[PDB]
């Protein structure tokens, strides 16, 4: 019943490298429901990363469009988000969140879940 | 500019327990009623409180409520209580890309 | 604006059509209020709205009947205070049978105003009965669009009981105040004219009974799976709405467009041509749809005008097949296709869709198209005219 989202991956690693965010979830199943990755930034200002659709077409912003990659599996329900060219702006807290229903109305991300942080500075 | 811009007008906005505050969502273009409200606790990760500008999900509280259309948007809470200072944020979903509004943080009047 | 001239008739019939087509398309803002006070969502209204769907079928012969023998005032007076008694109450029953009982009215009501607004442009308009149908049938499709935003604002403002009341009233009030107006150019039985018992015993009549209800039953599909696709495609939600407002848009207006083609050419010819090209692009639709938002709304005008027209290509083909003096009659029973297909359209789309996928669920609606384009292609046309079996004195 309950909706559950449990994002993992996060690290702290060196500008220019690649990673790969994973989003647990449970609950519903990837086909009929569409998911996207948002990231918010250490001032708490939030930008919307990617966002795959229930047939698998996906849309990023021009500003992080090319480096990052999102899919899913559909077999083991997890999305995944590969990241590549990492910048000092992509040093951010990462949240998967499950959008509307196909025949329902409502917002790209419905529920949300922990989270996982990236850092890519010279820490 | 291609890209739709939300602008919250208050950065910082002070209240008292049981008063009317309204956040206002100002869009660059007009974005009709593809308009959400989500509020973030300050330690956990965002709650969708308004979908469509004037809905408000099932076990979000009435205190709550969304009104407005074309680029002005209010959110309003009316008797405030002690556990709804957070930060509200306003995204618009009509076009992509989708964007985020500055975020009002709600604390009480020192 | 005199009586006597046959467009103030049609102007009368597009207004009554726009006053009942309320019922029908007003029924989603409502929907979920009035569960909220009652049980499960699915099953209560949704099988109100069904029977309200379904009573139509016997409400329209009925009506047409007394019609066709006592003219429409009477008919059409009835019809209205049907209407306003079942749909002004349906905010203040506290039990879900009275819900029940009341959107049967209603519906009945709105089924015979439909079938004397169609039968009145039918008359009136014997030379252009495909346009002065398509006229009717865009008045009934387009009825309440402009007023959608201003029922909503009233159902979150002042309540369900208070919506339900107002629309109700003034829908009962107008059809009744355009009854006391309306009047048919004059009973005389020729060769070609049938009676409904008479009707029912030609293949004609159930060849296009079945063409029909497939294209009921494949746009019931269409409309349920369309928006819900481009959803699942990813579109912006400004595109989605977009999309809506051109299907709503589209299916009114293609039908006195449909009307007129008729007309120009013929009946048979203008169903095959637009029942194909619906299928066609029913077919087509979910690989060109997601093209983009373009393709996505293209298609989504073009499968809805050509399915609309059907609305319009039946009633006049109905008055010129089995005569004008019992036509009344005959299109009710031809408009028990439209309220048989309700019965299955309940959640039949999304099942359909996400089980078998969204291509095989365009490609069943393009079957049902393409079975109503076969029909009028192959079947009718070999036919000829109505013999007239089994006479009685």
């Amino acid at each position: 019943l309950e909706v559950m989202l449990v994002e993992s991956g996060g690290g702290l690693v060196k500008p220019g490298g690649s990673l790969k965010l994973s989003c647990a979830a449970s609950g519903f199943t990837f086909s009929n429901y569409a998911m996207s990755w948002v990231r918010q930034t250490p001032e708490k200002r939030l930008e919307w990363v990617a966002l795959i659709s229930s047939g698998g077409y996906t849309y990023y912003p021009d500003s992080v469009k090319g480096r990052f990659t999102i899919s899913r599996d559909k077999a083991r329900n997890i999305l995944h988000l590969q990241m590549s060219s990492l910048r000092s702006e992509d040093t951010a807290m990462y949240f998967c969140a499950r959008g509307p229903y196909d025949f329902d109305d409502g917002p790209p991300f419905g529920n949300w879940g922990q989270g996982t942080l990236v850092t890519v500075s010279a820490a | 500019e291609l890209d739709i811009v939300l602008t919250q007008s208050q950065k910082f906005m002070s209240t008292s327990v049981g008063d009317r505050v309204s956040v206002t969502c100002k869009a660059s273009q007009n974005v009709g009623t593809n308009v959400a409200w989500y509020q973030q606790k300050p330690g956990q990760s965002p709650k969708a409180l308004i979908y469509s500008a004037s809905y408000r999900y099932s076990g979000v509280p009435d205190r709550f409520t969304g009104s407005g259309s074309g680029t002005d948007f209010t959110l309003t809470i009316s008797n405030v209580q002690s556990e709804d200072l957070a930060e509200y944020f306003c995204q618009q979903y009509n076009s992509y890309p989708l964007t985020f509004g500055a975020g009002t943080k709600l604390e009480l009047k020192t | 604006g005199l009586l006597g001239n046959r467009w103030f008739y049609l102007v009368l019939a597009v207004l009554l059509m726009c006053m009942i087509s309320g019922v029908q398309y007003s029924w989603t803002l409502y929907a979920n209020p009035v569960k909220d006070n009652l049980g499960v969502s699915l099953a209560a209204v949704q099988t109100a709205f069904t029977l309200s769907q379904v009573i139509q079928a016997g409400s329209q012969p009925g009506g047409g009947y007394f019609v066709d023998k006592f003219g429409p005032r009477i008919p059409l007076m009835f019809g209205g205070a049907m209407v306003l008694a079942g749909w002004t109450f349906m905010g203040m029953v506290d039990s879900v049978p009275a819900l029940y009982a009341l959107y049967t009215l209603a519906g009945a009501g709105v089924g015979i105003v439909y079938g004397i607004a169609m039968n009145t442009a039918n008359r009136w308009f014997p030379d252009k009965r495909g346009l002065a149908s398509g006229f009717t049938a865009a008045g009934y499709g387009l009825g309440v669009l402009p007023f959608l935003p201003l029922i909503s604002s009233v159902l979150k403002v002042e309540g369900v009981g208070a919506a339900f009341m107002y629309t109700g009233l003034i829908m009962g009030i107008l059809i009744i105040l355009i009854a006391f107006v309306i009047r048919f150019p004059g009973i005389v039985v020729t060769d070609k004219d049938f009676n409904s018992g008479e009707m029912l015993r030609t293949p004609q009549f159930w060849v296009l009974w079945t063409a029909f209800f497939s294209v009921n039953f494949g746009g019931l599909l269409l409309v349920a799976n369309s928006v819900p696709y481009g959803r699942s495609l990813g579109l912006a939600a400004g595109v989605l709405t977009i999309g809506v407002s051109i299907q709503n848009l589209f299916n009114g207006g293609c039908r006195p467009f449909w009307g007129f083609v008729s007309d120009k050419i013929g009946r048979y010819k203008t169903m095959s041509v637009v029942f194909g090209i619906n299928a066609v692009v029913l077919a087509l639709f979910p690989t060109i749809a997601a093209l983009g938002d373009v393709a996505f709304i293209a298609m989504l005008a073009i499968a809805f005008f050509t399915w609309g027209g059907s609305y319009a290509l039946f009633p006049s083909t109905n008055s010129d097949i089995f005569g004008t003096a019992y036509s009344a009659r005959n299109y009710g029973f031809f408009w028990a296709a439209k309220a048989t297909a309700s019965i299955f359209g309940g959640g039949l789309g999304a099942a359909i869709a996400t089980n078998f996928g969204w291509n095989t669920a365009f490609l069943i609606t393009a079957i049902t198209s393409f079975i109503a384009f076969a029909l009028a292609t192959f079947v009718i046309p070999r036919m000829g005219r109505p013999v007239k079996k089994m006479v009685k004195l």
